[PDB]
């Protein structure tokens, strides 16, 4: 899943919005104006947890 | 509120007793917030479907979930770890 | 078995029917003319339901866990 | 797979992502700023293969 | 290893870091006191692309046909 | 625009052209766009990346997934049913 954050409120509630990630464990994409200038957040766990698979599967 | 564990579930509780502390601090916290409240809280509570109905889920970290279920005045805990 | 609507319907009241679903906790599909261009349209809720119960059913050995616990929870 | 997109986007774009959503198999939440109005968007091709997954959990 | 920036600088200059990551095509880690709270900031782009490579690494038989196929085709 | 198939990527192929009729089509307007321009076009292009980099990714639909590469003047096709 995904959710969409305004990347205002992003800035604003930086701090919480770091802490969501890393406790629901889902990534968000930060959308601005420019299109070609969106993000995805997520959480070191589910990162390193993404970059192990990925490297087993070597 | 009692607290049920399966043999399944208090095998799992115990394989993350003895690996990764951090694991452990966390599946402590989440079983705290379920004894405040069952239904909300951290980790996304999210209600199973179909087969699985009456068992809920909470995130222990991306690959691990903690499948837990009320029956009256106790939770009943399934599951601590996801495979081995 | 799922209500379905038509697009028209669907685009005006888009906001209403957006409402329902999470009211009703029900799936619905929004038809078209071409059978395939049709969609369904679901509560973020009852989806997040249904992706956490398909992860525990994709696994079977901890479907096969949770599903003997819960019989010897009940039992 | 999963893409999200705020609901003022996808009003204003409704009909270009309605056709997207069957060709680029990839379900849609709308997130709005009443989570109670959030709503997922899939193609019903995803929908019935879900629905057979399940089905062969049984 | 990954760049790491520090939590304040990451919100105050969010804007270009959202264009330092979908130039660069490079993740970085934003940290703040807390390392419970790291996070990694990603551009969609890579994200999605991240995706389509990760559902094929957990198809063994999957991985192995389009592994051995980019050897025929590299001959 | 030459073609190639691998031997596993033709089995694909001819997999879907006994199983269903609808798929073979969905199969055939992506192996058309792939021609007009093998990087853009209908199904979601999407490159892969690691020990994929060079391969190319297009959603026939939600469970099987079209696999290319290219070679020069040529695309090559890798896979057209994720699994059996």
């Amino acid at each position: 899943h995904m959710e969409a954050v305004l990347y205002s409120t992003f800035r604003n509630h930086l701090k919480d919005y770091m802490k969501k990630v890393n406790d629901e464990f889902e990534p968000l994409t930060v959308v601005n104006k420019n299109p070609d200038e969106d993000i995805v957040v997520l959480s070191k766990s589910e990162w390193d947890s993404i970059q192990e698979t990925l490297r087993i599967a070597q | 509120m009692l607290l049920k564990f399966t043999e399944d579930a208090w095998a799992d509780y115990c394989y993350w007793q003895n690996q990764d502390k951090k694991t452990l601090k966390r599946i402590n916290k989440l079983i705290k917030d379920i004894q405040r409240d069952p239904f909300t809280g951290i980790g996304k509570p999210e209600p199973l479907k179909y087969d699985y109905q009456g068992a809920w889920s909470r995130r222990i970290d991306a690959e691990n979930r903690l499948i837990y279920m009320m029956d009256g005045d106790s939770v009943a805990f399934l599951s601590f770890k996801d495979h081995y």
